[PDB]
């Protein structure tokens, strides 16, 4: 899945403006809802996901398991509205040595400890739309000084509207970026 | 068949080996307190007479219960079962 | 009504063979015949979401004899009503609970007549509305205990427009929680797994389970600060909105 | 430690008491003047959570008998066992509350109601760790219906952190002893259901169908019912006197049984009860005591069991058993009803062990549980007293007494309300 | 120079640690008083009281343990009954108002009063002994007060000690049979804590002993005295080789060194054998051989999980008795041929062989009869990912309607607590199925 394939510049993993807007991901829900609606706040279309037990409810990168989602991109962003309630969203990444680096942030939690497979830290989301550029790479390297290949899964769960996701692969500001990608104010 | 102790009365948690050992061997099974015979002729002898009655009417009506439950012996599960010594030593064995 | 011939009914595959009186389970006890299943209860499933039948509304009395000042107009495309006096000088205190028994009503005009009256009051009024407030309740609850999608749709409509139309007006709901509050508890989580899919409830928000939501988070906002702490006791499920 | 205090009130309040005080002495041993005649050394290890200590080697029930009528509380000073009761404890008025829940609430109740609160704040206070209270009244009588419930509401101001234990006595429809109980039962729950931490309701009509089909005696009387209530009164406390491989007490029920804020209402059994002349012939062993408790003739309530869904369930098993097969007959009732349980709450059976048998039997079982079938009696007395409002009936009384017509559809409003909602529960699933 | 301290919490720490001494008591002759006979003594070897004991000069002597519980029902017992004379009497710090099975009122509430107490008597007895090894910690998961308790105390001796080893003995609830009915609420809080805060825990679910005591036993009617008396064993057994002479022996801190693969993966269960009354004892060998088949077989295992649907990490399994060496290699090597019995790629040989002399003892009364071989295994595999399993599954109803919740946010602790927990099991169980997966 995307290996040996083109990553300079920008790469589109998930979006919600397409006939079909998830066919790479894979749905499990038990007791939550998956829907898109038309937002109040930015005058488009945004897939939306809303429940209750936040754990039990995700939506997954890979379409199944036994597979790897290889991407050498830098950075990793995404955009999401506040909905002021549970949050969360966990990166798995490969190192320079053959280990396995999962990284699971939660907007509920205070308190953080690095673990041999595990790493928690927490967020503050603002009111408003808002976008967060997750680092990658000095984050792996503040917490097991090892370098990063790839990044081998990425995974969001329920409360949360998300326009787009996409992966930078190097800092750029609000003049850069394509008109598609910028998010125009309402 | 017919462990006479286990199914009438329910026994406290022990070896099967040592419950029916303790039951077999001890006193009751046996001796009528009143004499009537294995034919079935004595019974105009006994009078069947239970001692658990006295009257009711005009205040309670429920009437006491008969000697069949426990009493004076009430004591914790945990004082039978931990003591250090004062039990048979599993391997004596007089020889 | 029509029935179909019960008599002529046959079947094919079934075969023409009788037993007859012989037969007998005796002789052959085996281990294996079989064992007639004993009579076992059904599932008990009581009324969750049957129909209520809404009682008799006080609206058509005082519109039957004339005394709701009101007249359906038909100078715009849609109806649009018009007030006989200026509503200004309108005793609120008096009328407002008649409105709102409208509720009810679906037959036309009323609950055209209704709806619609109800806005007009809470629009251009501004300080009047707060004393009418303890004599609201009564009208609303029972309507929420209709249990009709139509019936229940409107009042959240209706109850959104209710509370920001004054100020100060939010935080005196707050007491009466524990009465308008018990029918949300149902419906909360009776949304559409549509998928992917596009929903299009969009234009016309029939979609029962998140219309419920925009109402209870208007209340805690304007609540105050004892808006949280009393929501908590009636639908477990919220999750607090003013709190970060 | 972790003792508590006794008020009941009303006539059916003071008598049901007395027959539970005398058989509680018995139990413990202590004859009705005074004087310690036990036979074990456990006896006395727990004399101190309902009885207290003073010079002269006597003991005294931490109760305050309350009522608005003298002749009730003069007369069960005359009944057996009727010395123990302090003098003091004592608390009357000289009017009569004439079946009005009004006299009760607002007129008369409260004039006297100013001082019985002080006895109970003394008897609280004394106290090392104090528990929680247990009331005894009957939602039926004006008196009892109002005074009982009024006496709560202020108690629940002061003590904000103990355990309330109320036993009423509802009416149900099949007999009846008043023609004004539908409105006096009506109102009472407003107030209850939001200030006890816990009410279990008994049914007078299951009673005397329980004492034809089990009990089989031929003339019940006032004592006959009085005696099976007074039972499933030791059984919630049973274990707290005593030790036992499994301890429960009355928070730790409360903590396991009441799934939301707003449900605590519970019915109550007992068992094995067997007719006395058959009663040589059973066998007390374990399952026979299980399936008794049950079987829906053994309900203590009126409502069906079986026309709903049990929610939870608790069971105080007592006496001399091996733990494990009092388990394992607990996992086997829970899939052969399978359905009958609400399936989003799995292993929903709660089980204890006390090791302290009373006077007259080997085993015994204490059922306390929570079913969907109480909406019965909501529904029937709500219907009731919807039905004696629409023309005005027997009104005049209480809009005498400071009251006004809107203040009993405030209460219509809650009835029902926690009537349906008790109900949404029944019939969610995953 | 070698010591252990011993601390139960919660009454079913308190009735299990009440079992756990007299098996200890009696095995280096002292009586329920204390004192030691002046005639008729056993004693092999000297300062092998020392390991859990403390001279007191002259006679008798003291157990290393301190009781912690906040109902006094459950610790009144103890001071009126045969044993009043062993234990120190200040040391027996109880309560008076119950847990509840609130969760939050042993660790938020309740507990606060008298968390501070129980880490000062701790200070007394750390420094009465010399060179402590680590800590033995009883509790029961699906009790608040254990939980409540257990996580509060655990943390503070974390940061008070340091480094010091820790081991946890806990009773899971059961797949289908639980007394309780907020038991699951409690388990998946509780393994929070006791996840980052303790070495070695093992599994002791009631309900697979119910399975262990009927087959071999024969007896259809067990109470909780049976039950802890197995437990009693298998502490003995982990012990074995801190107070006796041996051939090739292991110490507690050889435990964190050959049965943790990871920090995260800890959790091992047990298996005893072999178990045969005094009826039918002595109609077999039990040879070295054969008793080892018993340990290894599916039913026998000390919790509810079927070793069959997983790999085995590695199985530091213990010997007592008559054992010979050579006899110990044939018995490694049959079972590694068995093809029902299938290891991890990366764990070619995963057995820490262990052996001590003297043999089981028999506590008279109970249901244990003598035997000569005795073989305790503390494995661990990776079918231990199912306990969790169905744990996080019911813990999911349960919390949907979020039933039972209000009797906890009135305990001071924050809404999101209860979320959390779920973070720490579900991650949990990602990480099992990483360990397994051939490379
Ligand atoms: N192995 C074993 N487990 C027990 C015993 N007694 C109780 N338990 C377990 O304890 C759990 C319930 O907790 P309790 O033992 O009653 O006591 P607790 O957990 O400390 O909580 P509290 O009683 O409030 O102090 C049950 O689920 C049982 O599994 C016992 O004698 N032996
Ligand atoms: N258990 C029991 N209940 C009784 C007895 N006598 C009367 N009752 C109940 O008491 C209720 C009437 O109470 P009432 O006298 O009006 O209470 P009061 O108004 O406070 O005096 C009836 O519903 C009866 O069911 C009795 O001897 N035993
Ligand atoms: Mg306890």
């Amino acid at each position: 899945m995307f290996k040996n394939t083109f990553q300079s510049g920008f790469l589109s993993i998930l979006y919600s403006i397409g006939s079909k807007p998830l066919q790479i991901w894979d749905k499990s829900i038990r007791n939550g809802h998956i829907k898109r609606i038309t937002d109040q706040d930015i005058l488009s279309s945004v897939l939306e996901i809303m429940g209750t037990n936040v754990s039990t409810n995700y939506i997954t990168a890979p379409a199944d398991p036994k597979e790897t989602l290889g991407i050498k991109l830098p950075f990793l962003v995404m955009i999401i509205k506040n909905l002021k309630k549970y949050y969360t969203f966990e990166v798995q990444v490969l190192d320079d040595k053959n280990v396995r680096r999962r990284f699971r942030a939660s907007n509920y939690q205070s308190t953080t400890r690095v673990k041999p497979f595990i790493c928690t830290m927490p967020m503050r989301l603002d009111e408003g739309w808002n976008q967060i550029q997750f680092n990658l790479s000095d984050f792996t390297r503040r917490a097991y000084a090892t370098n990063y290949i790839e990044t081998l899964r990425v995974q969001i769960h329920a409360n949360c509207r998300i326009r787009r996701i996409y992966f930078s692969d190097r800092l750029y500001s609000e003049e850069e970026l394509p008109p598609e990608f910028k998010l125009f104010l309402p | 068949g017919y462990i006479p102790g286990l199914k009438p009365n329910n026994h406290y948690g022990a070896s099967y080996g040592e419950i029916a050992k303790n039951c077999l061997s001890n006193p009751k099974v046996a001796q009528n307190p009143f004499k009537l015979a294995s034919t079935g002729f004595n019974y105009q002898r006994h009078d069947f007479r239970d001692p658990s009655l006295t009257a009711t009417t005009h205040k309670f009506g429920a009437q006491t219960l008969l000697k069949n439950h426990p009493s004076i012996d009430q004591k914790s599960n945990q004082w039978q079962s931990q003591t250090h010594d004062s039990f048979r030593n599993p391997l004596h064995k007089p020889n | 009504q029509h029935a179909p011939v019960f008599e002529d009914s046959q079947a094919a595959t079934v075969v023409n063979k009788f037993q007859g009186l012989r037969q007998g389970t005796g002789g052959k006890t085996s281990t294996q015949l079989p064992v007639k299943q004993p009579f076992q209860a059904p599932n008990p499933i009581c009324g969750a979401f049957k129909k209520r039948t809404i009682p008799v509304s006080e609206f058509r009395r005082y519109y039957d004899r004339g005394d709701l000042p009101i007249k359906v107009d038909h100078q715009g495309s849609v109806n649009k009503i018009i007030w006989v006096i200026q509503p200004d000088q309108l005793d609120y205190h008096h009328y407002l609970p008649i409105f709102f028994d409208g509720l009810r009503e679906k037959l036309d005009p009323y609950r055209f007549l209704a709806i619609l009256g109800t806005y007009d009051l809470l629009e251009k009024g501004s300080n009047k509305i707060l004393p009418v407030i303890p004599q609201l309740i009564i009208p609303v609850k029972t309507a929420l205990n209709t249990r009709d999608n139509e019936i229940i749709g409107i009042m959240l409509k209706i109850l959104q427009r209710l509370v920001v139309s004054g100020d100060m007006i939010g935080e005196a709901l707050v007491p009466y929680y524990r009465q308008i509050l018990p029918i949300f508890n149902l419906y909360k989580n009776c949304n559409k797994n549509v998928g992917d899919q596009i929903d299009y409830g969009q234009r016309k928000k029939l979609t029962l389970g998140d219309l419920i939501q925009e109402t209870l988070e208007l209340f805690e906002q304007t609540g105050g600060e004892d808006a949280f702490i009393n929501i908590k006791y009636m639908i477990p499920t919220y999750e607090s909105c003013v709190h970060n | 430690m972790r003792e508590i205090v006794h008020i009941q009130g009303g006539q059916c309040g003071n008598q049901i008491g007395a027959k539970f005080w005398e058989v509680i002495s018995d139990e413990h041993g202590i004859d009705p003047t005074g004087t310690y005649h036990g036979d074990s050394d456990l006896q006395l290890e727990r004399i101190n959570v309902y009885y207290n200590e003073a010079t002269g080697g006597r003991y005294v029930p931490r109760a305050i008998l309350m009522d608005l009528e003298p002749g009730t509380m003069d007369s069960v000073r005359a009944g057996p066992f009727g010395q123990l009761f302090r003098p003091d404890n004592f608390v009357f008025g000289q009017t009569g509350a004439g079946n009005n829940w009004a006299k009760g609430h607002y007129t008369e109740g409260a004039e006297l109601i100013d001082s019985v609160l002080d006895v109970v704040r003394k008897e609280a206070e004394g106290c090392d760790c104090l528990q929680g209270f247990q009331i005894t009244h009957s939602l039926g009588g004006g008196t009892g219906s109002g005074m009982g419930t009024l006496l709560i509401s202020k108690v629940r101001e002061e003590y904000p952190d103990r355990i309330m234990e109320t036993f009423s006595v509802v009416p149900s429809p099949k007999v009846s002893d008043t023609v004004v109980e539908p409105y006096n039962a009506t109102l009472s729950v407003h107030q209850l259901v939001e200030n006890a931490d816990e009410c279990m309701v008994i049914d007078n009509e299951a009673l005397y169908d329980i004492c034809f089909r089990t009990l089989k005696l031929t003339t019940p009387t006032y004592g006959d019912l009085n005696h099976l209530v007074s039972a499933a009164m030791s059984g919630v406390t049973c274990c707290l006197r005593f030790p036992g491989q499994l301890n429960s007490d009355l928070r730790k029920l409360a903590v396991n049984l009441i799934p939301f804020p707003r449900l605590h209402f519970f019915m109550i059994g007992f068992a094995p009860l067997t007719s006395r002349g058959s009663q040589q012939y059973r066998a007390l062993t374990v399952p026979e005591l299980t399936q008794q408790m049950f079987d829906a003739k053994n309900m203590m309530c009126a409502a069906d069991p079986r026309h709903g869904r049990y929610l939870t369930a608790s069971a105080l098993f007592r006496g001399r058993m091996s733990t494990k097969e009092v388990d394992e007959q607990m996992l086997n009732v829970q899939n052969k009803n399978s359905s009958y349980f609400v399936e989003w709450i799995p292993n929903n059976i709660k089980s204890s062990i006390c090791d302290i048998p009373p006077k007259g039997l080997k085993m015994a079982v204490t059922f306390v549980g929570n079913s969907t079938a109480i909406q019965e009696m909501f529904k029937r007395v709500a219907e009731q007293f919807t039905a004696m409002f629409r023309r005005k009936a027997f009104l005049h009384w209480y809009t005498g007494e400071g009251m006004d017509e809107m203040e009993f559809t405030e209460a219509e409003s809650n009835m029902n309300d926690l009537v349906s909602e008790y109900q949404q529960y029944q019939d969610a699933t995953a | 120079m070698r010591e252990v301290i011993s601390i139960h919490v919660g009454q079913g720490g308190i009735q299990v640690g009440n079992a756990c001494w007299e098996l200890f008591c009696l095995e280096h002759g002292i009586q329920p008083d204390g004192q030691m006979p002046s005639d008729k003594t056993i004693g092999g070897g000297d300062d092998a009281f020392n390991t859990f004991f403390s001279e007191t000069g002259a006679g008798k002597h003291v157990p290393r343990a301190v009781f912690l519980d906040l109902e006094p029902t459950v610790i009144d017992e103890v001071r009126t009954g045969t044993y009043r004379q062993l234990f120190h009497p200040e040391q027996l710090i109880s309560g008076k108002e119950d847990a509840a099975n609130n969760f939050a009122r042993g660790h938020y509430t309740i507990g606060k009063e008298i968390v501070d107490l129980c880490l000062d008597r701790i200070r007394k007895l750390a420094d009465n002994c010399t060179g402590l090894q680590g800590f033995l910690v009883f509790n029961s998961v699906g009790g608040g007060t254990g939980s409540g308790l257990g996580s509060l105390l655990l943390e503070r001796l974390s940061v008070d000690y340091g480094k010091k080893s820790k081991l946890g003995f806990t009773i899971y609830p059961s797949p289908q049979v639980s007394t309780a009915v907020v038991e699951p609420y409690n388990s998946i809080l509780s393994t929070h804590s006791l996840l980052e805060h303790t070495d070695v825990a093992v599994m002791l679910d009631n309900e697979a002993i119910y399975d262990i005591c009927r087959r071999n036993l024969d007896i259809e009617r067990p109470t909780y005295t049976n039950l802890n008396r197995l437990i009693a064993q298998v502490i003995s057994s982990l012990t074995a080789s801190l107070r006796f002479d041996g051939a090739l022996n292991v110490d507690i801190t050889e435990f964190q060194t050959n049965l943790v693969p990871y920090p995260r993966i800890h959790f091992m269960l047990s298996s005893y054998a072999p178990i045969i009354s005094a009826e039918k004892a002595y109609h077999e060998q039990l040879s070295v051989a054969e008793i080892t088949n018993s340990a290894f077989e599916p039913a026998n295992m000390m919790a509810k999980c079927d070793p069959r649907h997983g790999k085995y990490m590695a199985c530091s399994m213990m010997y007592r008795g008559d054992v010979v060496p050579k006899d110990v290699n044939a018995s490694i090597a049959t079972i590694k041929t068995k093809r029902t019995i299938q290891f991890v790629d990366w764990c070619p040989t995963g057995f820490k062989v262990g052996i001590n002399y003297q043999p089981p003892t028999v506590v008279p009364g109970g249901d244990l009869a003598k035997v000569m071989r005795a073989v305790c295994m503390i494995s661990n595999s990776t079918a231990i990912a199912e306990v969790f399993s169905r744990l996080d599954h019911k813990f999911d109803l349960m919390y949907a309607k979020r039933a039972f919740v209000h009797w906890y946010v009135g305990e001071g602790m924050e809404e999101g607590e209860f979320s959390e927990a779920r973070e720490d099991l579900a991650a949990l169980e990602k990480d099992y199925e990483e360990v397994g997966i051939e490379t």
